[PDB]
Formats: structure tokens, sequence, C-alpha cells
């Protein structure tokens, strides 16, 4: 297990480590989140007390560095920091676990609710998505705008999600503009899968990512991408059968995880009721249709 | 955005338009079949697409063969009309394509906004006015083109006839809506205005009767009451 401690808290924050999360008082004695699961992507993110305007957060894997946060007065944040001198990482960790400053990782042992959430999402792809190459983690706040968004301002902040646009040259082939519009497995399969993403794991992983960064930020491009990646599947009539059932697995904790009071902003009407009842796949994702049909009914 | 009331204007302005009418691409008659079922028989059909600013009709002529094999014909229909639309664009020179196409029905705006995806600097538009274009076949002329038609086929018509010479745009295109409205409301009495008086006639080469334009104003006061009394007759007014 691994370790992010803190220097200190100075300003009162609500903490989020992934699906976890807890109130830190302004200068209380925090300095840090210990038994972190080794193999996983994980989120480290932050609400200030003061000011809930920017949710913010980093996303990082604990076995590209050690990684330590602190508090920068000047640009007021809760910054993600890499400590390159491993010696000093396990004396600092090492003084904070033995005077208990550091909340544990809190998971239960029959929860894979991480692992199912996380499944496909890889660093090394979050970092395309988030360019800041200096950085092994990356930062996200609920403010940052979509490669697509900023077609439809600073370039260098954007979240460069892979552009799924239905009404494009580039989902529709000439010649077959009403096939390819009303059946969209060109696009999926053709032209995003085998052209872009190369596998339905790379595609997933994204999707993924997204979810997250629209459910833990708030933030409205992400959640755009993750309804078009699904929209994209369910309006396509010729999908690999392990595609469907794991993008049924993939849809089912994210629906499981969200919060209730959460759901009229992160989920999208139209989007969910087409792919559950008028789209191709309207039969195919069953384990996502009863958990949405007996959690969210209101929205169907 | 969608073409309304207050904007009624732009349809006459030099910007060059047209008017994508979809309503009779597709036409059935329904009918019994021996075992008592009910069947279609499609007969022809045509794309009406109209410049309201020079009255210049591309009638494309959808023949049967067209929908031969094909399921889900309504919705084809839409696509079809699109991809004909598309081609005619394309068939035109750069200065004659339209800056604008105006699409009678919502449902047409996706079918043509993707064939048109080559075309991005031309605004497809949805219109709120409700256009009496489906009547287009009550014009006799018109008609007889389409039902003769053996293959594929565009016609080019002026749907003005010569009226530019001696009225505005948008004075002969409010005269043709109203003829229109009338032959929709009622065909058989707004043929009758139009032709019941022998002494005038219409040219080989033109779809209304050469009235004077005092004939024009008593045929239009005509249409005007025909519609008036189609509307008490149907609401008990
Ligand atoms: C700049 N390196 S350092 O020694 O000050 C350092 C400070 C704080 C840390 O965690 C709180 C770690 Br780990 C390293």
């Amino acid at each position: 297990m691994n370790t992010v401690p803190f220097t200190s808290a100075p300003i009162e924050v609500t903490i989020g480590i992934d699906q976890y999360s807890f109130n830190v008082k302004e200068n209380q004695p925090f300095h840090g989140i210990k038994d972190i699961p080794i193999g996983h992507v994980h989120v480290i993110h932050f609400q200030h007390a003061d000011n809930s305007s920017m949710r913010y957060g980093y996303w990082f894997d604990c076995r590209m560095g050690n990684f330590y946060i602190q508090y920068d007065p000047k640009d007021g944040l809760y910054k993600m920091m890499e400590e390159r001198d491993g010696a000093k990482f396990e004396n600092i960790v090492h003084n904070f676990k033995e005077r208990q400053m550091m909340v544990s990782y809190p998971k239960i042992d029959e929860d894979d609710t991480w692992y199912n959430l996380t499944e496909f999402v890889q660093m090394d792809k979050i970092r395309k998505i988030v360019r800041k190459d200096e950085n092994q983690f990356s930062y996200v706040d609920s403010s940052m705008t979509t490669v697509q968004e900023n077609e439809l301002s600073d370039p260098a902040h954007s979240l460069n999600y892979t552009v799924i646009n239905f009404k494009s040259r580039e989902a529709i082939r000439p010649g077959h503009e009403m096939e390819d519009f009303l059946d969209k497995s060109y696009y999926l399969n053709t032209v995003m899968l085998q052209g872009i993403f190369k596998n339905s794991s790379n595609y997933f992983g994204e999707l993924q990512f997204a979810f997250l960064n629209a459910m833990f930020f708030g933030n409205y491009g992400s959640s755009l991408q993750w309804h078009a990646m699904i929209e994209l599947i369910c309006s396509s009539a010729t999908v690999p059968k392990h595609m469907l059932d794991k993008l049924d697995e993939i849809l089912y904790y994210q629906i499981k995880t969200l919060p209730e009071q959460y759901s009229d902003i992160l989920l999208n009407e139209r989007v969910w009721n087409i792919c559950l009842y008028s789209s191709f796949q309207k039969n195919s994702l069953h384990n996502t249709e009863k958990i949405m049909e007996n959690k969210y009914p209101e929205l169907l | 955005g969608a073409m309304n009331s207050s904007n009624y204007a732009e349809l006459f302005n030099n910007d060059i338009k047209l008017f994508v009418d979809d309503t009779n691409v597709y036409r059935v008659t329904v009918h019994k079949t021996f075992e008592g079922n009910v069947a279609t028989k499609a007969i022809n059909g045509c794309i009406f697409t109209l410049n309201p600013k020079t009255g210049h009709l591309f009638l494309k002529i959808i023949h049967t063969s067209v929908w031969a094999g094909q399921k889900r014909l309504s919705q084809l229909a839409k696509w079809k009309t699109a991809e004909e639309v598309s081609a005619l664009v394309r068939s035109l020179p750069k200065e004659e394509q339209p800056k604008q196409i105006i699409v009678t029905r919502k449902a047409m705006l996706d079918p043509l906004e993707v064939h048109m995806l080559d075309f991005p600097n031309i605004a497809i538009r949805p219109t709120e006015l409700r256009l009496p274009f489906s009547a287009a076949m009550s014009i006799d002329k018109l008609s007889d083109v389409v039902m003769k038609a053996t293959e594929p086929q565009m016609v080019l018509f002026n749907i003005y006839d010569d009226w530019l010479d001696r009225i505005s745009s948008y004075t002969a295109f409010s005269r043709l809506t109203l003829l229109l409205r009338a032959l929709k409301t009622n065909e058989e009495s707004a043929k009758m205005i139009l032709l019941s008086d022998p002494t005038i006639t219409i040219k080989s080469y033109h779809l209304w009767p050469s009235f004077t334009d005092e004939q024009w104003i008593t045929i239009e006061s005509q249409m005007r009451d025909l519609i008036l009394t189609e509307y008490g007759r149907k609401y008990n007014v």
C-alpha cells in the first residue's frame, strides 16, 4: 500500500480520495492518506470550505512516483508534488504514520467498486487527455473545457477528449448518409475503434475517465464526453458481444456509484432513454437498465 | 435559426435561397388486397424546390422505381429528398448555390444537414410558416409531368410565370401562397375560379392563366373568399 503525505492543511477543505471523502478543519493536524491500493489509478480531490467554487484534483498512480501535497498560499490551492528523493519520502512518511496523523484509505475487502470504475483507465492515457507532461500526475477541475467545447479557450488547460460528432464528415461516409447516420457502426468500429482507439479497452478507459471527471468535479464537458461515447455504442447496430457485456458492467457501476442527489445534473434524460429503450442496444444492457430503472425511474 | 413572421422579408433579399418541400416525394394509394388486407401502391412523386425570389422551381420527379425493394419508405423519402437536393446544389455553379435552404418540415433538417456536410457555409433552416406547397400537385401542368414520367427526371419551371415583370417577388410569393392555400383548402372550387373564363388562357409556357392586373385582383379576392368560405364550412362559423 502507498501513501500521499500532506505538509499541512492550512485551510478548511473537504478532501476526496477516489470515492471516499472526509472534512479537514483549518489547521487540523492532518498529514495525508495512507494504505492506498497499489495497482489502480487514483484521484485526490478538493473542495475548499470557504469557497466550493472550483472542485479540483489530481489523478495519479502510486507506481509512477512518490507524490505529496502542499497548500500554496499564493495560488491558493492544494498542489500535488513529486518528491524524487526516495529516502526523504520514507522519513517524512514514517514520522506521520508513527504519530498517526494520516487517514487510511478505507477499502472494504468485499468492495471492487473502484477497480470497476477504473478498470480500463491508465495514467498514460490520462496524461494524453490532460496535457502537462512535466508532471506524472494530472490536474483537473470543474471548469476545464474540452477540445470540442473550445471548437464550439486556453488550449493548455483543456481536456483533450476524443471528439465525437455524429453530424461530421468523419462520422458519415459519402454515399451512406442515411445508413451511417441511423446506424453508427461505421463510425464506432472503423473510425473510432480500429482507427483512433485501436481497441475497446482504450475506448472504455476514456469513457470511464470522463464519467469520473464529471462525477468528482462536476466537469460539464466530461459528462458530454461520457454520454457521447455511450450513445455512440448504443446507436451502433453491430457491436462486438464482449463490448456490450463490458459496457453494461461499466455503466452499472457508474450508476451505482452516482450520488442519488446529483442525478439531475449528471444524467442526460434523452441519451439514457434513447439508449435503454429506443436504440439498437435497447435490450443488451440488462444490468444497467435494471439499476437505472430501480434507482432513477423519474428520469425514465 | 428558424424562419417565421418576424423575418418574413428575408425570402426576398438577394441571398440565394431555396425552400425544400418534401410532402409529395412519397405518395401512395391504399387499397384492399384480395385477402381483405390493406396494401399501398406507390405513385410518382416530386421534390418541390423553389427560389422564392426568382420563382425558379426545380421539380425533381421521384419515380416509383426508387422505392422498389426498400423498407421504411417514409423515412427513406426524407433521405432521398436530401440526396437529390444535395445533388442539385452540387450540379449548380457556386455562384448559383443557395446560401440557405429552408425545409418546410423539421424532419428534413437532419437528413439535409447530413447530406450537406460538404457545404458548411449553407444554412439549413426550418420555418414556423405553414406553407401550402403540398398543393403543388394541384397545378395541372406539374401534376401532368409527374404522372407521365417513366424514369427519374428533373423539370425546371417558373412558378410565377411572367408575374415578376409587373409585381415584386414579395407580391408574387403572396399571390402564389394564396393560390396554393386555396387549391389546398378546396381544389375543385379553386380550379373553377381559375379556369371559369375560357377567354383567359394559360400560355403553353405558363402554369397559370394570363390574367390582367385587374383580373388578378378579382381572382385574388375570389381566392380569399374561397378560403374564408371553407373555414366557415369547416368550423361551422
Ligand atoms: C521539497 N521536499 S520536502 O522535503 O520539503 C518534502 C516536504 C513534504 C513532504 O510531504 C509532506 C515531502 Br514527502 C517532501
